[PDB]
C-alpha cells in the first residue's frame, strides 16, 4: 500500500518494460509472468502475476 | 608533352547549385527536433520547460551547418571571377 | 604553357537547375512539423495551444532555408549574363 | 591569355531537368500530412474538424516550394533563348 | 575576345532522363497515404469512410507532381529540336 | 560570333541511364503500401477483405509512375536515331 | 551554321553506371515487405498463411522494378555500339 | 555534314565508380531483413524459427540486388576497353 | 599517340559544392540523437542525467564529419591555384 | 567518318569520388543492426544471447558491400594508369 | 584512327568533393546507434550497461567508413600532382 519505491520492472505482450520516478502516464495490460520491485536500499522483490493492469502516474 | 590551362569562369556559378541542393536537407532535422519536442511535450507536460534547450541547441547546429552550405555559395560567386 | 580563357554562359542557366533541386527537400522537413503538431494534439489535445507556437516556430525556419536555397537559383539567372 | 566565350544554347534545357527532379520531393512532405490526420483522427476523432485546417496549411507550403520548383523548370525553357 | 555559340541537339534527351528520376519519388507519398488509410481503418472502422476523401485528394496531387514532372520531360523531347 | 551546331549522338545513350536511377525508386513505396495492409489485418484482420482494394490501387498507381520513366529510357533509345 | 555530327562511344557506358545506381533501391523494399510479414506474423501468427502471399507478390513486383532498371544497364552495353 | 566518331576509353572507369553509388544502398534493406527478425522474437520468441527462413530470403536477395549492381562495375573494367 | 596536358582552373570551384551537399546530411544526425533525448527523457526523467552525455557525444561526432566535409570546401578553394 | 580516339588519364579518379560516396551509405545497415539488438534487448532481455549472432552477422554482410564499394576506390587508383 | 592521350589536372580536384558529400551519411547511422541507445535504457534501465559497449562498437564501425569516404578525399588531393 503506497510503498516508496526506487525502480519495478514489468513484463507485457510488447515486451519488458521499466518504470522509474516521473514516468510517463501509460495504461497496458501485464502479460503473465514475473515482477520486480526495486526499493531504495538495493534489495529486489520478485512477483509472479496472473495478467492486470499497470496504471502508471506522471506525479 | 604540351600544356593546356584552361579557365572556365563559368564554373563559378555551377558550383554554387551543388551547394544550394544541400542547404534544404537540414531542414529535417530542425523539424525533426521541435516535432519530437511536440511528441514528448504530449506524453509529459511537466517536462516540457526542460526539454527546450537541447530544442534550441539542435535546431541552431542545424541551421549553423545549413549556414556554412549556403556561405558556400554566397560565398562561391560574389568574391570569385 | 598555353592560357585558354573560357566563359561559359549556359553555365548560368545549369545551376538554377542543380540549387532547385533542393527547393522542395524542405517541404518533407516542413510537413513533418505540423504532422507531429496533430499526432501531439491527438495524443494531448489539451495541451494543442502549448504546441502551436513551437510548430509555427519550427515552420518559420525550416520553409526559410528553401528560400535560401531558391533565391540563389533566382539570384544566379537574372543578374548574371 | 586567350578570350574563347562560347554561348551554350543546350543549357537552355538540361537545367529543367535537374530542377524537375526536385518537383516529386514535396509529394512525400504532402501525404505525411494528410497521412498523419488520418492517424490523428484515428487516434482522437472529435479532434478531427480541428486539426484538418493545419495540415492543409502545411500542405500548400509544401506544394508551394514544388510550384517554385516548377516555375523554373517552366521558367527556363519557354523565355531563355 | 571570341564568341563561340554552339547549339548542343543531345541535351534535348539527357534532362529528360533527370526529370524522369524525379517522376518516381511521388509513389513513395501515394503509398504513405494509402497506408495511413489502411492503419486508421484499422484502429478505427468506423472513420473508414470520413477519410476517404483526403486520401484521394493527398494521392492525386502527388501523382500530379509526378504527372508534371513526367511533362517536362516528354514536352522536353516531342517539341524541341 | 560563330555557329557550330553539334549532333551529339551518344546522349541518347546517357539519359537512358539517369531515368532507370529512378525506375526502382517507386519500389520502396510500392513495399510500404503491402506493408501497410499487413499491419492493418494483423490489427484486425476482419477489414483485411475491406483494405485490400487500396491496397492493390495503391501498387498501380505507384507502379504506373515507374513505368513511364521505364518508358522515357525505351523512348530514349528504340526510337532515337 | 556549322553541323558537327560526333559519336561518343563511351557513352555506351556511363549511362550504364547510372543504370546500376537505381538498382539498389528496390531491395529496401523487399526488405521493407519481408520485415512487415515477421512483425505481422508476431502480432497474429494465426494469419501468417494469409499474408504470406501478399508479401511475395511485393517482393516480386520490387524486383521486377529492379530487373528493368538491370535491363538497361545491360541492354546498353552488348548490344549498343 | 561532318561526322567524327570520339572513343573516349577512359569512360571504360567512370560508370564502375557510380554504380558502386548503388552497391552499397541495398544493405539498408538487408540489416532491415534482420532488424525486423529480433523484434519479431522480441515479440513472439517461439515463432523465432518459423521467421528464419524469410529474414535468410530477403537478405539473399537484397544481396543478390547489390551483387549485380556490382557486377556491372567490375564486369565495365576488366573486359571492356 | 599524341600528348595534351590541360590544367582547368575551375575544377577548384567545382567539388568544393560538390562536398557541401553533404554538409547538411549530418544535421539529421543532431536532430535524431536530440530528439531520442527527448523522448527518452519524456519516457523517463532519472534517466535524462545518464543519457544526456551520450546525447552529447551523439552531436559532436556526427557535427564533426559535417566539419571535415566543410573543411574539404574551405580546403579545396582557399590554398588549390 | 573519322575517328579520334582519347585516352584520359583524369577519369581515373573521378569516378574514386563516385565509389566513395556509396561507402558511407552502408553505415545506416550497421546502425540499424545494431540498434534492433538494443531495443530487443530491453523488450526481452533473456533473449539477448540467441539475437547477437545474427546482428553482427547482417552487420558483416553490409560491410562487406562498403568494402567493395571502397574497393573500387582503390582499385581505381593504384593499379590503373 | 587518330590518338590524343590527355591528363587533365583538375580531375584531381573534383572526385574529392565527390567523396567528401558521402563522409556525412555516416553521421546519421551514428545517431540512430546513440538513439537506440538512449530509447532502449529507457525502457530498460538495467540494462543501459548492457547495451553501451555495442552502442559505442556500431558507432566506430560506422565512423570507420566515413574515415575511408575522407581518407580518398585526402589521399586524392594531396599526393596526385
Amino acid at each position: 500500500k503506497q510503498e516508496p519505491v526506487a525502480a519495478i520492472t514489468i513484463r507485457t505482450n510488447e515486451g519488458e518494460m521499466g518504470v522509474l520516478a516521473g514516468h510517463e502516464y501509460t495504461v497496458q495490460q501485464l502479460a503473465p509472468g514475473i515482477l520486480e520491485v526495486e526499493y531504495e536500499g538495493g534489495k529486489k522483490d520478485q512477483y509472479v502475476i496472473s495478467g492486470g493492469f499497470a496504471h502508471v502516474n506522471d506525479t | 608533352a604540351i600544356a593546356y590551362e584552361v579557365t572556365v569562369n563559368g564554373a563559378n556559378l555551377i558550383g554554387a547549385g551543388m551547394a544550394a541542393s544541400g542547404v534544404g536537407v537540414p531542414a529535417i532535422g530542425v523539424a525533426m527536433c521541435f516535432s519530437s519536442y511536440m511528441l514528448a511535450a504530449a506524453r509529459q507536460p511537466n517536462m516540457s520547460a526542460k526539454l527546450l534547450p537541447y530544442c534550441i541547441l539542435g535546431f541552431a547546429l542545424s541551421e549553423a551547418l545549413a549556414l556554412f552550405t549556403l556561405l558556400i555559395a554566397l560565398l562561391e560567386l560574389f568574391v570569385f571571377s
